RNA sequence: CUUAGUAACGGCGAGUGAAGCGGCAAAAGCUCAAAUUUGAAAUCUGGUACCUUCGGUGCCCGAGUUGUAAUUUGGAGAGGG
RNA sequence: GUUCUUUGUAAAGUGCCUUCGAAGAGUCGAGUUGUUUGGGAAUGCAGCUCUAAGUGGGUGGUAAAUUCCAUCUAAAGCUAA
RNA sequence: UUGACAUUGUGAAG
């Protein structure tokens, strides 16, 4: 992380004695906390799975992952969402009939 | 002032300058640009070329600052010292006592070489050169270094 | 309405512009008011400077990063360094900014620095109400100035290593276009 | 306390449990007025995050709205002018929903400051919203340190100019690039754009 | 003030058109939700008597545990030593 | 400047070690329609449809897949010149 | 006017 102290290239600029500032507590925000953790996994066993997710179990069973993301994307925003939703997906799974 | 204008001069002269015949109506030709490419077609393409048409690639979102880069000649490099030492540095062209130029500290971004500068050995720190201009201040015994 | 050898001209007046001209008639009156209110808030405020002190910072941008200017206050790191809290420094006339981070040991340096020299200085009278007479200064910025760091000396010795400080340029700007390419070429291998 | 937990569960609005819940919530709303008064929030987790606090002087009213587009109220469809302007069916009000709800409140309750509102149900034909009203010649309120902004009378009728959260959002107040034309007002800001501006000196 | 009639938009025609940096005027910071006070709802409107009356004290109903005070707002902060 | 009350086994600030660190949902985001902007594979706003996450989320002015980096902390609120 | 989605749930068969 050293500058070359030349105008131009890679890691162009002027070379000074570097710092390190203190970790920003605004930096943490979307960690995961004991309590919100507890909250989330009693919910999720007591509310259930909603009609699409249904539907994308049955896709991963039956027709594999690959289409089941397909089918993800459309019902969610964008294909980065649609990986997370069937990633958690397969964790339900792998727990409610598998083991 | 209006008393200089020739308005005055046309007081009682009917037309007031402007012909009995064409007079001065409001818009003959139309207003503004218009009939660049119909009727006015011919003072366009000429003292005008190029006027219709687009060329290059665009750029969206440009900041002008991410191309400032005021240029210097070699012609021009002895002015940055001020004159009051430019004499004695002159007259004592040596090693180990060459005066140092900060191009940056002036506000310019490249060094050219145009002119001729004297045969005296100069220290000139700067963020970019052309090639020309590196070797002239090396035949004179100076050196170039490279600063950001 | 295109006739002889003229420059072509884009002004912008086919608006209702006349509804919108603002003619500053009353800049004389605006600076005899603002020369009042700089006075009366003065003689109101207290025997201090009238304005808070200021950090010295780095312009951004490369066309503007040669040289240093006034900043917003002083950081929480930076203010912990001079030796006094935060709440502390904003009731004694220092300005204090949470969100501005130290990276560069030059800039932190010279503005604790500031913080000491400034403490030095001054004169807190105590909150038990004898406060002995003091003059008024008007100005800390102009008490504590801000100076453009030295750079090199005047002279010094001629040292070439022979190498072309333009072909230097020229390898270093050929290097970054063609790293992505080499990255991807030894890969496949 | 429980306040996480309902947070948590009203995200799951397709969940078996909230499927029953909003079907049987949204048949009895829709057998009442328009406007009429709640006597407590349906929804008391989210009504505190918004500011609502269980204290003599906060009211709660319940409105629905009809949804769909805005029809230019034209007679037979005729606009008298170029074709650009020329469209009835597929106009859109500039104003949400929910800022229609807060408005039709405020006139109705006039001696009160509207402070927030949100979604509690839907159907094809109307939108249900909860809004939040302080009372700001309560003794209660007007010795509240924390709430006695509200009895300025700069602060009268905030849903009408838009200075709730749904009108901010409408206004387009917010801080970017993305923002540049409704940063400080779309109006402020067009006048100063088209303003000519001459000193004693001409520069 | 400048950037700037510029980047960009436009039968790319007529026309339209901002923003970051830089100098200056003025400068000021902040608080709720989300935590068990739990060895003690510690909070508040109103009524009534009296007084030093833009309010205060005593007493009595009521509001409120489907949450009113204290404590903490991300720069942090909190529970223990 | 003087003068009457002591507010208080009250309140606040600061060092070191350990365990923690709750942060806003029909909302963000996506598709589509209309309007608007200099914003151009879509600048903002609104209707309908779909509808999230927690080492997450938004932004980085050319649409997309893959790997990094930088920078802030939305969907709650107040505030002189 | 025609189609799709939403409003939109419950039971069975071909
Ligand atoms: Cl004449
Ligand atoms: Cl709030
Ligand atoms: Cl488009
Ligand atoms: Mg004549
Ligand atoms: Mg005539
Ligand atoms: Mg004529
Ligand atoms: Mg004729
Ligand atoms: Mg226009
Ligand atoms: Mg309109
Ligand atoms: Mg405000």
């Amino acid at each position: 992380t050293v500058k070359t102290g030349i105008a131009i290239g890679l890691n162009k600029g002027k070379k000074v004695t570097s710092m390190t500032p203190a970790p920003k507590i605004s930096y943490k925000k979307g960690a995961a906390s004991n309590r919100t953790k507890f909250v989330r996994s009693l919910v999720r066993e007591i509310a259930g799975l909603s009609p699409y997710e249904r539907r994308l179990i049955d896709l991963i069973r039956n027709s594999g992952e690959k289409r089941a993301r397909k089918v993800a994307k459309k019902r969610l925003g964008s294909f980065t969402r649609a990986k997370a939703k069937v990633e958690e997906m397969n964790n339900i799974i792998a727990a409610s009939r598998r083991h | 002032p209006s008393r200089f204008t020739k308005t005055r001069k046309h007081r009682g002269h009917v037309s007031a300058g402007k012909g009995r015949i064409g007079k001065h109506r409001k818009h003959p030709g139309g207003r503004g640009m218009a009939g660049g490419q119909h009727h006015h077609r011919i003072n366009m393409d000429k003292y005008h070329p190029g006027y219709f048409g687009k060329v290059g690639m665009r750029y969206f979102h440009k900041q002008q600052a991410h191309f400032w880069k005021p240029v210097l000649n070699l012609d021009k490099l002895w002015t940055l010292i001020p004159e009051d030492k430019r004499d004695q540095y002159l007259k004592s062209a040596s090693k180990e006592t060459a005066p140092v130029i900060d191009t940056l500290a002036a506000g310019y971004g490249k060094i050219l070489g145009k002119g001729r500068i004297p045969n005296v050995p100069v220290i000139v720190k700067a963020r970019f050169v052309s090639k020309l201009a590196e070797e002239k201040i090396r035949a004179a015994g100076g050196v170039v270094e490279l600063i950001a | 309405a295109i006739s002889k050898n003229l420059p072509i001209l884009k002004n912008h007046f086919r608006k209702h512009w006349q509804e919108r001209v603002k003619v500053h008639f009353d800049q004389a009156g605006k600076k005899v008011s603002r020369r009042n209110a700089r006075a009366t808030r003065a003689a109101k405020i207290a025997p201090r400077p009238l304005d808070l002190l200021r950090p010295v910072v780095r312009a951004p941008t490369v066309k503007y990063n040669r040289k240093v200017r006034a900043g917003r206050g002083f950081t929480l790191a930076e203010v912990k360094a001079a030796g006094l809290t935060a709440a502390y420094a904003r009731t004694i006339g220092i300005a204090v900014d949470h969100r501005r981070q130290n990276r560069n040991q030059e800039i932190f340096d010279a503005n604790v620095q500031r913080l000491k020299e400034y403490q030095s200085k001054i004169i807190v009278f105590p909150r038990n109400g004898k406060a002995p007479e003091a003059e008024q200064v008007l100005s800390a910025a102009a008490t504590f100035p801000i100076a453009q760091p030295a750079t090199d000396v005047e002279a010094r010795a001629v040292q070439d290593n022979g190498e072309s400080a333009f072909r230097t340029l020229r390898l270093a700007r050929s290097e970054k276009k063609f790293r992505g390419i080499r990255e991807k070429r030894a890969r496949e291998k | 306390g429980a306040y996480k937990y309902l947070e948590e569960l009203q995200r799951k609005k397709q969940s078996d449990v909230l499927r029953f819940l909003q079907r049987v919530r949204v048949w009895e709303y829709r057998q009442k007025n328009v406007i009429h008064r709640a006597a407590r929030p349906t929804r008391p987790d989210k009504a505190r995050r918004l500011g609502y606090k269980a204290k003599q002087g906060f009211v709660i009213y319940r409105v629905r709205v009809r949804r769909g587009n805005r029809k230019r109220p034209v007679p037979k469809g005729a606009t008298y002018g170029k074709p650009t302007n020329q469209g009835v069916n597929e106009l859109k009000y500039q104003r949400s929903l929910r800022a229609t709800a807060e408005e039709r409140v405020g006139r109705r309750a006039a001696n009160l400051r509207v402070l927030n509102s949100y979604w509690v149900n839907q159907d094809s034909t109307y939108k249900y919203f909860e809004v939040i009203l302080v009372d700001p010649q309560h003794k209660a309120i007007r010795r509240d340190a924390r709430y006695n902004w509200i009895c300025d009378p700069v602060h009268k009728h905030r849903e009408a100019r838009g200075l709730t959260a749904t009108g901010k959002k409408s206004r387009g107040i917010n801080k970017g690039h993305k923002f540049n034309n409704t940063k400080a007002g779309r109006r402020k800001t067009w006048k100063r754009q088209n303003t000519l501006s001459l000193w004693r000196y001409r520069k």
